[PDB]
């Protein structure tokens, strides 16, 4: 019977926080900020205010146009039926151009809407990167969050823009839909011979699994050391308390080595961005310098060989 | 029209314009390359 | 109307108009490029 | 407002307009050369 | 093997790009490992750990980097690892004796480990000046001096369903053995994270009604029966919880003193907690 | 550090085990070669 | 050798078993009784894996300890026909369980909560789902995945395609979402801490007020320093838990193509429209 | 050689040796069970 | 060569030697078991 | 141009250049290997 | 060129040079092994 | 050249060298075992 | 921070190691060229 | 030991060079034995 530090029991509500004052060139923040009891159980209860700047507003405008174009094409695909839109919600999409158009501009209803939606969505994420970059600089912080986001954009641009351009056709890019973009993910692996054999896909999984592993470790460690005020990590970095000592000692005694309170966030930071960086690189390599990842794996001696269990099929057209 | 720079930071406007010019120039040059007529490196005939 | 600037902030309104028109100008030019009759680079018969 | 006086704002505005005009002047000559190479306004029958 | 991407009869671009990342990843792991060694290094190799019978400093692989300088907002520069935190750790004389003379043997505390600071009761050397917020206010402060704070995130929840939005002021504090140590008389809040950090309580059940003591919120089980249960320590052991130097302020050093004491009860509160199941 | 005597004491302890370990290893390899030599000729084993 | 602040923490007690007999450190590692058990299980499993490598191939990627055939059912197989995989599986389960029990002793010795062993138990639960629970429900140990770096990737591929489109698995969709969300949360949390404590050169180290302000400026909400670690553990553990759910329902509780599972959505009377 | 015990704690070497002997005995017995000739319970013929 | 133990700690070298030789001794024995001519348990013709 | 070295740390610039030179030299060498004409180890005939 | 050691830390450079040259030497030997004309182990005709 | 043992800790250099020597020897022996000409326990003819 | 005398001593042992390494590398390349020249002719090797 | 004197550094180096030479000499003897078994430098035609 002990407090498990899962939900906050006792809460205190002060005045709503306007935030750290910005330089006298940024737009005023919004004036709407409230407190939610439900969100205070997990963490900070205050919702709002939000900053709306030049890049923030422009990113929303590009993002809305992208979402409207995708949504209207989805709704038109089911003959404007809201009932069929709900029924087919996971299946509808905005389809990329067919392969015949290459990298040229296709007609609106033959991949043109996809290219416009992709362009405006790319602009919105690029402007959102600048928005995240400027907010960190305005408060005098480092731009680590912005560059972590830029790593995510790299995979977003590699999958949807850079790799299709290298392949010479917009058709290879991914449709704007839920199940259709899962179909693209599977068809990508089928087309290029089991993307499991892509080494950068393996590495991207290493850091994806390692990110969940690291946050499970770090999240549990901080919650386990929450008795000693471990969640106050800034103070524990500039002034090492016993929580940082116990957290470091917990993992040292467990697996022989440990990080610091600051350095575990570097580990988590790099694991998250390496997942997305290696993923983007692996997508760029396939189709461009590797045709069949399994045959590439056989060429490098990594494909296992299985003993006979059945009578092998022989290609009748071979 | 000189009162703009009283209202707006001259530096932040310049980055805004440069980013707009860089993005627009790249997009226009890319669109021309996609065409079968203005693709100068492809050397297509009219 | 000159009184519009006592309700709306002129500094913010000018920025909103410029980024707003940038999105609209890009969208319309792209739509015309994605049509047969008005793609001036493709030069299809009208 | 920003930390610029009238003279600073007017000094920036003159250079901004000169830089814009020179940038536009180069861009116009670039488009004149481009039009001489291949016009981008097709006729009713196309190119 | 022919086609685009081929570099030799066997090497191809996707293979060399992979080895380029292996080199980058190895360098990154070295960098990350060096960042791991900015606290606690070089290692103190005590006399019993070496055949030369003299204390030594061990760097390890990779060796610790150059010291890091943090610029603080108040106008100070602190070099990490801090000199005084290391100096304190290597100069104090522990009130504990190793169970066996060889290296790796656990320490057996001689006196009261909860007040001496051994094991789970240990505290770090921290600054004795109470922290301040960015605005300049006192960071951790009780509700009496921080009147802008009210207990309960939602008034309606705290009013009509007070079980899930409790106000623990006036509750009773129970030790790990059910001893009624005292009664909560105040809540200390962090102006930076907007959270209750401690529950101030009198010691009326085991001492005087005017003696104030801080109970960390993470060591307190605030029940639905107007009770706060402290599984960490015995009700009588509340009398030895470290006291505040100033009645209205708490320093980072004091925070470690208090959380260290309650953490000492994980092993030392009652006999048998330090013993195995079988 | 350690003295000459302690260093010599350790090396005497090390020399005992090294001789026995190398002696068994040498005898083991002589038996192993007598069983099946592991250096193939031009035609193999 | 020890960290310069480690001495005052290396105390006696907190063990679950073994007590004073195994309560000591070897270098930085705490041993305990479960450390001896986890070392015995780890070496035994690894050496058995290396022996299985010797009988097939020493190529690091091509080493494969495959489970027995489904024809053996739940029976223990001969050593070279899946029995070695079964022995290594119980060694790995023993190694993993003793590892978490060792962390519980270390948690108690340091006065920390048992969050880390419990979070690791979710990973153990996912592994036990793959090699025990799902094989048990389907009735044969041969449904487990082979112990090989590249061979178990082929197992994942074929098992995923046994349902013709594993992306349409609803529990798999949820588990992937948690996996993607936790690395997004990790990048945000890792970056935010680094941004505050390593600001633009010259500026001082920022406070917790800057952290809340930054994320409220970007997306309008900030979860706080305590909320993010609860959220990170929540997302990671749900990723672990729903991974076990997605694989446990694949074959014991769903034998058809996963896209066909969504036919219930397509036949909801509200939006049938036909 | 008796001076080895002035360097290593008797208990820690006993745990180390017993763990090694336990692991080694299991591996060899298991390796023999893998081979048909020395699988005594398997009962293969020579 | 007793001067070696003034440089390298004898106690940690012995443990390093035993663990390292354990891995090597197992590794070489396993290498022979992989071969045809030196797997004494299989007993293939030489 | 010597004033550049007061703006930037000479060590930092040299490491940046040397890393740039190393990566670029590796890229060009491997670019030549990818080509049929300039692969020296492949021994192609022009 | 001994002023290179006031800008560069000699102790750090020597360790980095050895590791960097280890990487380069292993790479080039392995490049020759992946070729057919310079794999000395395989011994293909030249 | 003897100054190397003043700049560096001799213990860390010896471990660094022996780590390289052990790893390199393992790599080379394994590479030979992977070939057919130099795989001695494989016993392949020339 | 680091004086001129140490820089001379660092460069002296650096030059000595550089000369020995470069000397062996040159001989190794001459031997490698004597074995199989790596620069193809017009028709190949 | 970290701050070795010049005399101790010089004596460490002398043993270091002798140990390195003995290690190299054993390796060279090993390579002559290995070369006798199967030469590793093929001719123009190969092995
Ligand atoms: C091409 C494919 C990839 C395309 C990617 C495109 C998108 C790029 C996004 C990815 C970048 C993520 C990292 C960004 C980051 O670290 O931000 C910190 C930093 C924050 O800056 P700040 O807030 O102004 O600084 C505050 C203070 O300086 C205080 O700041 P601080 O102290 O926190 O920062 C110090 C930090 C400084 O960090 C950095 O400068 C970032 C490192 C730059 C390179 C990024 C590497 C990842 C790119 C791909 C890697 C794989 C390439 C392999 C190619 C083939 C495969 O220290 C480090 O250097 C950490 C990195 C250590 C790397 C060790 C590598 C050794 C190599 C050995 C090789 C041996 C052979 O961001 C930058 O410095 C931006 C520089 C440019 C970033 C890349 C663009
Ligand atoms: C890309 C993906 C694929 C690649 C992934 C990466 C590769 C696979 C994963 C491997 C990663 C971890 C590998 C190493 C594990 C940690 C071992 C260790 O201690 O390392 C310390 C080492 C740094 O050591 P240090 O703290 O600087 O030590 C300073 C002195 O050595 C201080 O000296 P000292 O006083 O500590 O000396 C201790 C000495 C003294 O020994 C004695 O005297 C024994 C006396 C007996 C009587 O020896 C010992 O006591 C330790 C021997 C082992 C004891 C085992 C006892 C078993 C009990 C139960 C534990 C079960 C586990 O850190 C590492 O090498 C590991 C971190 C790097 C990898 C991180 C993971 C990256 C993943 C990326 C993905
Ligand atoms: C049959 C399917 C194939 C397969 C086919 C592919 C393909 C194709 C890809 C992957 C990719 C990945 N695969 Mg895979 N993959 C397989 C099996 C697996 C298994 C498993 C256990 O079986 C796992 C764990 C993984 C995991 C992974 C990741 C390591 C990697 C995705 C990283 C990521 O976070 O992207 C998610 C994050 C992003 C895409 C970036 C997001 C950032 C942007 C900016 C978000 C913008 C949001 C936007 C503004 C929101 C509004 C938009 C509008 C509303 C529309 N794959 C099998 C072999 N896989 C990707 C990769 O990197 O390949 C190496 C990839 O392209
Ligand atoms: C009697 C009390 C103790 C005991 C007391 C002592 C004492 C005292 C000493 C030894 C020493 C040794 N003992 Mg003992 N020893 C005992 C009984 C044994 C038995 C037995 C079955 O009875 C064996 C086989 C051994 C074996 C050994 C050797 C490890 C060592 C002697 C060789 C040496 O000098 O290494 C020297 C070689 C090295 C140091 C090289 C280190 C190898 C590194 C780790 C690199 C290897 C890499 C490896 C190949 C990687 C594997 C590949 C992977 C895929 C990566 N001892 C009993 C249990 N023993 C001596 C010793 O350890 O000195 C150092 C020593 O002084
Ligand atoms: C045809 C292939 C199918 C597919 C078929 C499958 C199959 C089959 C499975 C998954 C599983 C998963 N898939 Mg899928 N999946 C596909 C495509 C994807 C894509 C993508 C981008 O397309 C993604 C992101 C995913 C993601 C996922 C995850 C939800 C899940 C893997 C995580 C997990 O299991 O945690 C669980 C983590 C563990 C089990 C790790 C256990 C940890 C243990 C306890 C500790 C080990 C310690 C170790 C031995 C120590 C080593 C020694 C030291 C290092 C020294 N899949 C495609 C469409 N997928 C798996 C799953 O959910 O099952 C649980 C699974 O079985
Ligand atoms: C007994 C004495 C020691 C020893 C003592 C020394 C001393 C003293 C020196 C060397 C140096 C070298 N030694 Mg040594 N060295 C030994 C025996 C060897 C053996 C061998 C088979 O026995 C080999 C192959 C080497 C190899 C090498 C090379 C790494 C280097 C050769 C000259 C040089 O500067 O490279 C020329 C090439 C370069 C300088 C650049 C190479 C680029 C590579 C690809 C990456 C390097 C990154 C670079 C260092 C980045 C610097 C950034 C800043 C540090 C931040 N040594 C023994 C073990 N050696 C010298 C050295 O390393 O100086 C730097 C040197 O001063
Ligand atoms: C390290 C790689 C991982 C990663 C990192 C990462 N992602 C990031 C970041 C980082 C570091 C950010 O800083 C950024 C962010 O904002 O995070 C909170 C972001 C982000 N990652 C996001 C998504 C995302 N990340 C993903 C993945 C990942 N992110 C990786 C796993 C994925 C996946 C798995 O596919 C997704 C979907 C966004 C939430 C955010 C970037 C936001 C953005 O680009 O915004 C602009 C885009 C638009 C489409 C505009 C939307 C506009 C709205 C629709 C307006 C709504 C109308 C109206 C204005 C509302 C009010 C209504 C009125 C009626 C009042
Ligand atoms: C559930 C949420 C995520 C999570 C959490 C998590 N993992 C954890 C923890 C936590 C909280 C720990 O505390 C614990 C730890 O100490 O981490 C450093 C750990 C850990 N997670 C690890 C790995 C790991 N986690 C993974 C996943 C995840 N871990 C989830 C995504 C994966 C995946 C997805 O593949 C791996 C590989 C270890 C680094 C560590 C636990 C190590 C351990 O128990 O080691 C014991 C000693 C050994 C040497 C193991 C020997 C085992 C056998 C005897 C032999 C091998 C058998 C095995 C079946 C071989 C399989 C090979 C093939 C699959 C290639
Ligand atoms: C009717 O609906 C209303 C209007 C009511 C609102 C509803 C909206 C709805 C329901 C929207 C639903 C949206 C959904 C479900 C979207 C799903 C999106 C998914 C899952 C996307 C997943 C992957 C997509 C990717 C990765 C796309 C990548 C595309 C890229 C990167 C495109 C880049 C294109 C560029 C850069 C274009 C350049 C143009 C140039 C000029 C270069 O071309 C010449
Ligand atoms: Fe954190
Ligand atoms: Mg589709």
């Amino acid at each position: 019977a002990e407090y498990q530090n899962i939900f906050t029991r006792v809460q205190v509500r002060g005045p709503t926080d306007p935030g750290v004052e910005l330089p006298a060139a940024d737009w005023p923040r919004t004036k709407g900020a409230t407190h939610s009891w439900l969100l205070g159980k997990i963490g900070d209860a205050q919702v709002g205010p939000i900053y709306l700047g030049t890049t923030g507003v422009m990113s929303i405008l590009f993002g809305i146009v992208s979402i409207v174009i995708i949504g209207m094409n989805m709704l038109a695909s089911v003959d404007w039926s809201p009932l069929e839109f709900i029924r087919q919600f996971f299946w509808v999409a905005l389809e990329p151009p067919p392969p015949e158009y290459g990298l040229s501009l296709p007609p609106l209803n033959d991949g043109g809407w996809w290219l416009i939606a992709g362009f405006t969505l790319t602009l919105s994420v690029l402007l959102w990167f600048a928005r995240t970059y400027n907010r960190a600089r305005a408060l005098g912080l480092g731009t680590h969050v912005a560059w972590a986001f830029a790593a995510a954009i790299f995979l977003f641009l590699a999958i949807g823009f850079i790799w299709p351009v290298l392949m010479g056709s917009w058709a290879k890019s991914v449709p704007f839909g839920i199940f259709p973009h899962l179909d693209w993910t599977t068809a990508f692996s089928l087309r290029y011979g089991n993307l499991y054999y892509n080494p950068f896909h393996m590495l991207s999984i290493v850091f994806l699994f390692g990110s969940a592993l690291l946050f499970a470790m770090h999240g549990a460690t901080i919650l386990a050391a929450g008795r000693y005020n471990a969640e106050r990590e800034i103070e524990q970095i500039t002034d090492r308390g016993t929580a940082a000592e116990r957290s470091a000692l917990f993992w040292r005694w467990t697996m022989g080595f440990n990080a610091t309170m600051e350095s575990i966030h570097r580990w988590g930071y790099w694991f998250a961005i390496l997942c997305v960086i290696t993923g983007g690189i692996g997508i760029l390599l396939t189709g461009t310098v590797v045709e069949n990842w399994y045959l590439w794996g056989v060429h490098h001696g990594i494909a296992p060989e299985y003993p006979e269990f059945f009578t092998p099929a022989v290609d009748p057209a071979a | 029209m000189w009162r703009l720079w009283k209202l707006y930071d001259p530096r932040r406007v310049l980055i805004g314009i440069f980013s707009w010019l860089a993005v627009l120039a790249l997009v226009i040059h890319f669109i021309l390359l996609s065409t079968d007529r203005f693709n100068w490196v492809g050397g297509a005939a009219v | 109307m000159w009184r519009m600037w006592k309700i709306l902030d002129y500094r913010r309104t000018v920025v909103l108009a410029h980024v707003g028109m940038a999105v609209l100008a890009l969208l319309i030019h792209f739509i015309l490029l994605s049509t047969e009759n008005f793609n001036w680079l493709q030069g299809n018969p009208y | 407002l920003t930390g610029l006086s009238d003279e600073e704002a007017k000094e920036f505005h003159s250079i901004f307009m000169q830089s814009f005009l020179i940038f536009t002047a180069v861009a116009v000559v670039a488009h004149f050369l481009a039009w001489a190479w291949r016009p981008w306004i097709p006729g009713a029958e196309g190119y | 093997m022919e086609g685009t991407g081929a570099l030799t009869d066997y090497m191809n671009v996707a293979q060399m790009t992979l080895y380029a990342f292996w080199l980058f990843l190895a360098g990154l792991i070295v960098y990350l490992r060096m960042e791991d060694k900015r606290e606690g290094y070089p290692l103190q190799a005590e006399a019993n750990e070496n055949c030369n019978r003299t204390p030594e400093k061990k760097l390890g692989f990779p060796a610790p980097p150059s010291p890091k300088v943090f610029k603080l907002a108040d106008g100070r520069s602190i070099q990490v690892p801090r000199a005084e935190k290391t100096d304190y750790e290597l100069n104090t004389q522990l009130r504990a004796e190793p169970t066996a003379p060889w290296d790796g043997a656990p320490l057996e505390p001689t006196g009261n480990p909860m007040v001496d600071g051994l094991g789970p009761a240990a505290w770090a050397k921290r600054e004795d000046e109470p922290e301040v917020t960015h605005g300049g206010k006192q960071k951790i402060c009780p509700l009496r001096v921080a009147t802008e704070f009210e207990v309960g995130m939602s008034r309606d929840v705290a009013r009509f369903w007070p079980e899930i939005d409790p106000d623990p002021r006036g509750y009773q504090v129970l030790g790990c053995d059910g001893k009624v140590a005292g009664k909560i008389v105040d809540i200390w809040v962090d102006r930076g994270e907007l959270r209750p950090m401690y529950l101030e309580m009198d010691l009326s059940g085991v001492g005087s009604s005017g003696d104030r003591v801080l109970l960390p919120i993470n060591f307190a089980r605030v029940g639905y029966d107007s009770k706060v249960r402290v599984n960490a320590i015995t009700g009588q052991q509340f009398t030895d919880v470290p006291r505040l130097r100033e009645a209205d302020r708490i320093s980072p050093q004091e925070e470690d003193f208090i959380t260290g004491y309650f953490g000492g009860g994980v092993l030392y509160a009652v006999p048998g907690r330090t013993e195995p199941f079988l | 550090n350690v003295s000459d005597e302690e260093a010599k004491e350790f090396h005497a302890m090390f020399s005992q085990a090294f001789t026995v370990y190398i002696g068994v290893a040498v005898v083991a390899h002589i038996l192993a070669w007598a069983w099946r030599p592991w250096i193939p000729g031009d035609e193999g084993f | 050798a020890m960290l310069d602040f480690e001495k005052k923490y290396r105390v006696r007690g907190g063990t679950l078993l073994g007590g004073d007999l195994f309560d000591f450190w070897i270098g930085p590692f705490y041993v305990g009784i479960f450390g001896v058990l986890t070392a015995i299980f780890a070496v035994l499993g690894t050496v058995l894996i290396i022996y299985g490598a010797s009988q097939d191939t020493f190529n690091l990627w091509q080493i494969s300890i495959a489970p027995p055939d489904l024809s053996y059912g739940l029976a223990l197989a001969p050593m070279m026909e899946g029995g070695l995989w079964q022995i290594i599986t119980v060694c790995a389960l023993g190694a993993f369980i003793t590892w978490a029990l060792r962390q519980a002793e270390i948690s108690k010795k340091l006065g920390m909560g048992y969050h880390v062993p419990v979070a690791f138990a979710v990973a153990i639960l996912a592994y036990a789902t793959l090699v025990v629970f799902r094989p048990l429900l389907m009735g044969a140990w041969g449904h487990g995945f082979p112990y090989g770096i590249l061979s178990h990737l082929d197992w994942v591929s074929n098992v995923g395609y046994q349902y013709l489109h594993f992306h349409y698995n609803p529990a798999h969709m949820l588990a992937v979402t948690f996996f993607f969300t936790t690395t997004l949360a990790l990048a945000l949390h890792g970056g935010l801490i680094l941004s505050v404590t390593n600001p633009k050169k010259g500026e001082p180290v920022k406070t917790a007020e800057h952290e809340n302000t930054f994320f409220r400026d970007v997306i309008g909400y900030s979860i706080g320093s305590l909320g993010i670690h609860r959220l990170g553990l929540f997302l990671a553990l749900n990723a672990g838990f729903w991974s076990a759910v997605c694989i446990i329902i694949s074959g014991p509780f769903w034998t058809r193509g996963w896209p066909e599972w969504w036919n219930w959505w397509l036949n909801v009377p509200i939006w049938s429209w036909g």
